C-alpha cells in the first residue's frame, strides 16, 4: 500500500 | 557523471539442443536509464522481444532483463546488442551456453 | 524469515520529447507485484502477483490516484532542481525515490527508508531514526529547510511505523505460498580448460529465491576473494535467480578447490567439489 502523502522539493 | 551497463546473456533453463527456453539479457550497473537492446540469431534482430519493468538498485543503478522464447540449437548463434550513451558504438555479447 | 516492501520511482525529463517519463513499481522482497507506468495505453496501478489482485477497485483506484499526483510532483521537482543546480532546461535529467519498510520474522519493525537521488546522485535521504535528514549538498539543504518546517519526518515516520508494516503483513499472509518459500539453488560444479596447464572451474546456482546468496571458492580451506570471478546474481525470468563463482585452476590441482553454497533455502551451507 502506497503513502498517499505529496510532498515538493 | 555516467555508468555503463554490465551485461550478462544466458539461458532461464540449462540449454538442451531442441528443447524450448527462454534467452535473457540481463543490463544493470548503468545511469542514466536510456538504453537500446537487441536479442540477435544469427547476427539479426529477433522481433518478439519483452523487457522487465525499469527498477534500480541500492546504489540507484538501473537494471533490466530482456527475453525472448527459443529453441537451441547446435548451429543457431545468439548474442545481445546494447548501445547506452557511454558506449562509442553498440557492444555485442556472445550467449556461451557455459556461462 | 525477514522481509521487506518498497516501492521505486523513477522520472526521466526529455526536453523536447513531451512530459517526463514516470515509471514506479512495488516489490515485496525479490518480487514485483505493481506497477505504473506514465507512457502506458491508459496509466493505471497494474497487479503484477496474483496475491495481490485479491485488492478490490477501491483500492487500484487509490494507488493510481498516488500515482498520477507523484508522476505530477517529480515534474514539479524536476523544474526546481534545474534552478537550485543552475541547469540549462534542455537536458535530460532524472529523479529516483524508494521508500520502503522491513520486518523481522515476527512481523515487527526493523527499519524504514525513504530516500532520493537526482541524476544518479544521493540528493536527500530519511535518516534511521525517522526524524532527522541526511542532505548531500547545499542544493538539498534547501529541501531539508522546508522538509523541516513542513514536518515531512513525522507524516513520514506515521506510515513507516504503521500502513506500511501492516500491509507488509497483509501482502505476506495472503502471498504465503510464494512470499514465505524460499526456494534453495540446485548447485552443480563444471570444469573448462584453458589451456595444457590450467582450467576453469564455475560454481552453479540456479533456481533460487529470494536472490540473497554466497557463492565463495577455497583454496585448501582459504577463500580465493582475489581470485574468484564472480557474476553479479541474474533474474531467470520465472521468479528465481542465478549466480556463479569461477575460479582459474592449475591442471591437476582441482581437488584442492572447494565451493561453499550459503542460502536461506539451504538448513546448512553446502560444500561442492568438481567431481571427474
Amino acid at each position: 500500500l502506497r503513502n498517499q502523502s505529496v510532498f515538493n522539493f | 557523471i555516467q555508468r555503463t551497463p554490465k551485461i550478462q546473456v544466458y539461458s532461464r533453463h540449462p540449454a538442451e539442443n531442441g528443447k524450448s527456453n527462454f534467452l535473457n539479457c540481463y543490463v544493470s550497473g548503468f545511469h542514466p536509464s536510456d538504453i537500446e537492446v537487441d536479442l540477435l540469431k544469427n547476427g539479426e534482430r529477433i522481433e518478439k522481444v519483452e523487457h522487465s519493468d525499469l527498477s534500480f538498485s541500492k546504489d540507484w543503478s538501473f537494471y533490466l532483463l530482456y527475453y525472448t522464447e527459443f529453441t537451441p540449437t547446435e548451429k543457431d548463434e545468439y548474442a545481445c546488442r546494447v548501445n547506452h550513451v557511454t558506449l562509442s558504438q553498440p557492444k555485442i555479447v556472445k550467449w556461451d551456453r557455459d556461462m | 524469515g525477514s522481509h521487506s516492501m518498497r516501492y521505486f520511482h523513477t522520472s526521466v525529463s526529455r526536453p523536447g520529447r513531451g512530459e517526463p517519463r514516470f515509471i514506479t513499481v512495488g516489490y515485496v522482497d525479490d518480487t514485483l507485484f505493481v506497477r505504473f507506468d506514465s507512457d502506458a495505453a491508459s496509466p493505471r496501478e497494474e497487479p503484477r502477483a496474483p496475491w495481490i489482485e485479491q485488492e478490490g477497485p477501491e483500492h487500484w483506484d487509490r494507488e493510481t490516484q498516488i500515482c498520477k499526483a507523484k508522476a505530477q510532483t517529480d515534474r514539479e521537482d524536476l523544474r526546481t532542481l534545474l534552478r537550485y543546480y543552475n541547469q540549462s532546461e534542455a537536458g535530460s535529467h532524472t529523479l529516483q525515490n524508494m521508500y520502503g519498510c522491513d520486518v523481522g520474522p515476527d512481523g515487527r519493525l526493523l527499519r524504514g527508508y525513504h530516500q532520493d537521488a537526482y541524476d544518479g546522485k544521493d540528493y536527500i535521504a530519511l535518516n534511521e531514526d525517522l526524524s532527522s535528514w541526511t542532505a548531500a549538498d547545499t542544493a538539498a539543504q534547501i529541501t531539508q529547510r522546508k522538509w523541516e518546517a513542513a514536518r515531512v519526518a513525522e507524516q513520514l515516520r506515521a506510515y513507516l511505523e504503521g500502513e506500511c508494516v501492516e500491509w507488509l503483513r497483509r501482502y505476506l499472509e495472503n502471498g504465503k505460498e510464494t512470499l514465505q518459500r524460499a526456494d534453495p539453488p540446485k548447485t552443480h560444479v563444471t570444469h573448462h580448460p584453458i589451456s595444457d596447464h590450467e582450467a576453469t572451474l564455475r560454481c552453479w546456482a540456479l533456481g533460487f529465491y529470494p536472490a540473497e546468496i554466497t557463492l565463495t571458492w577455497q583454496r585448501d580451506g582459504e577463500d580465493q576473494t582475489q581470485d574468484t570471478e564472480l557474476v553479479e546474481t541474474r533474474p531467470a525470468g520465472d521468479r528465481t535467480f542465478q549466480k556463479w563463482a569461477a575460479v582459474v585452476v592449475p591442471s591437476g590441482e582441482e581437488q584442492r578447490y572447494t565451493c561453499h553454497v550459503q542460502h536461506e533455502g539451504l538448513p546448512k551451507p553446502l560444500t561442492l567439489r568438481w567431481e571427474p
